[PDB]
């Protein structure tokens, strides 16, 4: 199971000081407890908070203050709310610096599908956009079910969207329509991955 | 006292066979819940229900899928509703699946008089075959169309006797824009205070978007994970 | 010019309905909001962002961040409310204000309307374009003849268009006139006048109505 | 924080030939103290954006009197006698736009929309070039989302992470001109400390803001001061 410990300890680190960041409902909503002290930012629920914070004490929940995935959650200092429409303008309008999110494929191309399986159909949610308005765009997923396409089977969340991808194996990163490895043994990724990669 | 209404009962009344209503809430939390109810208690039919979700099977939304008053799902996520999933997969349910930003978008040119914005959320994907395509600056955009409801159901902290809103939190999500879509909006409120009451640049929804206001239960908030440290 | 002026806004007062949300234009539709009758409850909207414009503050009470469309001081009422440009526009535009009375400098035949601009005399339109086509219904007052003599009740527009096939209602110092679909007809009289001083007095086609 | 010692360094951040944004009506909700420090810079060619252009005197009619604006973008321009005889020169081109249209399209650019239809302006000058569209039996023209180089807005507070709020009608252009503009400096009355503005108080997120400088209240000049006794 620490393959998902290696998973997100690596995804802390693709974010920076002064971010807003949105994380994706499942894997990537763990980071938030991963952030250290030095690095200050405001975490973003699509729901309409800006300043999303840890979970509350047992008597202290609030009904009316949850995260995306519905989890009762706590509210930072200076946080702010605000409504959906004006929460996707934030998105859409490419504000929100990066976003972290799960993937069921990544194609070579990265091309993302997170959404549905053809027969489990839970929906896009905020995926889509976040996906085309973030500036940033970092899929932390298993590598193998593999998962690591050549092309894409599921329906797609977006189409030559992520920037890197991160798994319990190692780190890929996309430029204008092709995929490279930054990081890492090394042999058993040709092995592992269906999709075709380049590395210097 | 103005716009306010004695009962969730009286407030159903309004809705109609084959309406389309438009419905605050994300997940459970700020749905009015009341109002739902008092709508599966009425029978009402052929509805066209849009909201974020539809509730969970148990409660809020799905409350009127479970007695067969959907006849349309507009949404975002199904999530934790195995009623809506499996009728979904099913065909038995008609549904659109529409990506939040768009939703919310929709929903709010509905009520802004915009009949049609263009958005990238969606391209190349499934979701955007059948709609105009357009370029702007190189990139390829979808035209999405504004929705406009028969009835607008939505949940407030704070209403007032002339229909101004104020939401608390998380709470308040598709709330304003749901009330600006409605032709006829009812609200529904945990606290009802005398016009005059509320601080006019503390209110969300200004009263002209309410037409009818009524009183909710705070104890009968729902929460879906209690996840607590 | 006080007559003329004192005849066209008290008809349009008759418009306001009990309930009703109305925007008032700059210039003479302001003067309407004073002589609004205690029966009847009503909220003005004013496009920079208030629900509920309200008298003009006693004198040394004025606030800066305060001020009505036309740049004035004025004051909030109970149970208003504040918000931005883009709001204040999704409420004109998507069809709640109920009514929109607005000065003009011509109207046509077809209901057109014409107040922003003189070719030749260029000031800006601000909110009467968003107004004309987002209001329930549009109502204009206007002095139905210029100072040389010449008509502004025209077969067709000589200015810039404020809107196309916009005015519900014209009330002029003489006359006022409906629009349905389209076709004027003229349907009440002010007191001095007749349908033939209308017709001199009217370069626009109208039918007369069957009851005036 | 996000805080800038002066209006001054703010100032730098604006460049020969920018799209400036500016909030305000009037003389109303307008960072008086940003333009004076604009004025001072020197900056030229802009283009801005704005509801109107000040007074002659004060506000953006400064800029105009020291030959710094190429091109305004407004609803209404007033009684500027500077104003006249420079558009009337070829060397100030105007675009005058209808109002509900112009904060709409600065909400666009700020929100990812690159167009989107509305019926105002129709069958008008405003109408030319611009594509025309049926929806429900009626005509619609394509409006596209503003964006700027540098927006500059007036707010009554701000805390140091860049969140703010506005005060009655001083808010107008201010939240919406914060969201378009790719630097984003809030001139504030009150600076206070991120925490003294509560959640569901705060009108434009902090997201939205970049820098934010204190300004003036004890001046606010009242174009029309209309009272009675």
């Amino acid at each position: 199971k620490e393959a998902r410990k290696r998973m997100v300890k690596r995804a802390v680190q693709e974010i920076k000081d002064g971010m807003n960041v949105n994380l994706g409902i499942g894997m990537p909503t763990l980071v938030a407890n991963e952030i250290p002290d030095g690095v200050h930012v405001m975490l973003q629920s699509e729901n309409g908070l800006l300043g999303i914070g840890p979970y509350p004490l047992e008597g202290t929940e609030d009904a009316d203050l949850i995260n995306a995935g519905k989890e009762t959650i706590t509210e930072v200092t200076g946080a702010s709310y605000f409504d959906s429409a004006e929460s996707f303008a934030m998105i859409r309008g490419g504000h929100i610096d990066l976003a972290i999110l799960g993937g069921m494929e990544v194609s070579e191309q990265g091309d993302l599908a997170n959404w549905m399986i053809p027969g489990m159909v839970k929906g896009m949610g905020g995926a889509m956009d976040l996906v085309n308005g973030a500036k940033r765009i970092v899929v932390i997923m298993e590598h193998v079910n593999s998962k690591v396409k050549k092309t894409c089977s599921l329906p797609l969340t977006g189409q030559k969207v992520v920037h890197r991808l991160i798994t319990d194996l190692a780190v890929f990163d996309f430029v204008n329509g092709r995929m490279t490895l930054t990081e890492l043994t090394i042999e058993e990724v040709y092995e592992k991955t269906e999709a075709d990669f380049a590395v210097s | 006292m103005g716009k306010v209404l004695s009962s969730s009962k009286e407030a159903a009344k309004l809705i109609h066979d084959g309406d389309t209503l438009i419905a605050g809430g994300f997940g459970l939390c700020g749905i009015p819940e009341q109002l739902i109810l008092s709508i599966r208690d009425q029978g009402v039919k052929d509805l066209t229900v849009v909201s974020n979700n539809c509730g969970v099977d148990d409660w809020g939304l799905g409350l009127l899928l479970a007695n067969k008053q959907i006849k349309k799902m507009i949404a975002s996520y199904v999530g934790e509703n195995k009623i809506f999933e499996r009728q979904f997969l099913s065909g038995e349910l008609e549904v659109e699946l529409v990506p939040q930003g768009t939703l919310a978008e929709r929903i709010r040119a509905g009520g802004a008089g915009i009949p049609g914005f263009y958005t990238a959320t969606g391209v190349g994907t499934s979701i955007a075959e059948g709609k105009e395509h357009k370029t702007f600056g190189g990139r390829t955009y979808v035209l999405e169309r504004g929705i406009t409801g028969d009835v607008a159901i939505v949940k407030a902290w704070k209403a007032d006797t002339m229909g101004n809103l104020i939401f608390r939190k998380t709470a308040r999500n598709f709330n304003p824009i749901a009330a600006m879509a409605g032709k006829i909006t009812i609200a529904e409120a945990e606290e009802i205070v005398e016009a005059g009451e509320l601080d006019p640049d503390h209110i969300h929804t200004p009263g002209i978007y309410v037409q009818h206001v009524v009183l909710g239960a705070s104890q009968e908030k729902r929460i879906e994970k209690r996840t607590v440290q």
